[PDB]
């Protein structure tokens, strides 16, 4: 059962970087001309 | 060739270790984890002016 | 008569304006005119159960 | 039996090769004149 | 009547537009005229069930 | 008669204010009129014990 | 009638071009008039197939 523990991890550090992408949101940008 | 084909099947399996379905699974819980960080508890106040 | 919607569902208080377009805000063990007192409000789907035993919900085309 | 995983060892390093040539994207270009 | 495109087709919402140019969008559970109420959105294909048993699409040369 | 309200709690001490205007505070052992004496003080939600069985908390529109 | 060739292919949408300046795109499901419906694409050789057995070719010497 190895294979069990084996896979946790993996799905664990694809899940940790999953929610770090679900976490940080970008700003806007204002422009303008004249 | 089945080994070819059985090579294909678990690579696929080891380069995405997630479904879909778990995907959005994991992501309800990441929303309602966030919900439980954001919760108030108690009753909130009201706004209100005084004068 | 007076048909009140949910306008910020909010754990704990909740804001509503009416059918005149008559804004409030409650909270959970509280009084409404049109419906008499307050029996429970949450978060969940949008509900609220007046003394009435009635659903107060928001509008239906604001979705 | 033996001969599986060296045979998804290439493959698998293929396919990351292959993983990130999609995720770069070219943005526009501009020019003007007079 | 009025015969309905599909305009934008994603998960949870959708967008229609109306044989009119009527524009709107509409969420899972919604009443629409001429077809009863939408009781089945399909992410996939982008095809509408109405309850009337009726189907919203695309255009045929706007697919 | 006049009928006092609770502008703010606190352990130690409770802040009335009346209906005509006119504000006070109170400790555990006093006077009010028209409430009597103070026999306890509840800190937790907002409610002021007396002598003549009555309870101070908060207005039904300050809530 | 019109008469139509093959223009640009690309897997999934195809290009069609008529000598009355009738040149549009068009999927594996689309309504060719005078022609019916698409049944098969291929990306390569430049054929094709019509639901009604019409074979849509490129031009021979514009090749």
């Amino acid at each position: 059962q190895q294979e069990i523990q084996q896979r946790t991890s993996d799905m664990l550090t694809a899940a940790t970087q999953l929610v770090q992408d679900w976490k940080q949101v970008e700003t806007q940008v204002y422009t303008e001309g004249t | 060739e089945v080994i070819d084909k059985k090579a294909f099947k678990d690579m696929t399996r080891n380069l995405y270790p997630l479904n879909p379905e778990q995907v959005v699974k994991l992501k309800q819980i990441y929303e309602t984890s966030e919900y439980a960080k954001a919760a108030t508890p108690g009753t909130p106040p009201k706004p209100t002016a005084t004068s | 008569r007076i048909i009140y919607y949910i306008q910020a569902v909010i754990p704990g208080r909740a804001w509503l304006i009416g059918s005149n377009g008559s804004t409030l805000t409650v909270r959970e063990g509280s009084k409404i005119p049109g419906y008499g007192m307050v029996k429970l409000i949450d978060s969940l789907q949008g509900r609220i159960l007046t003394s009435s035993g009635q659903v107060i919900k928001f509008s239906q085309e604001d979705s």
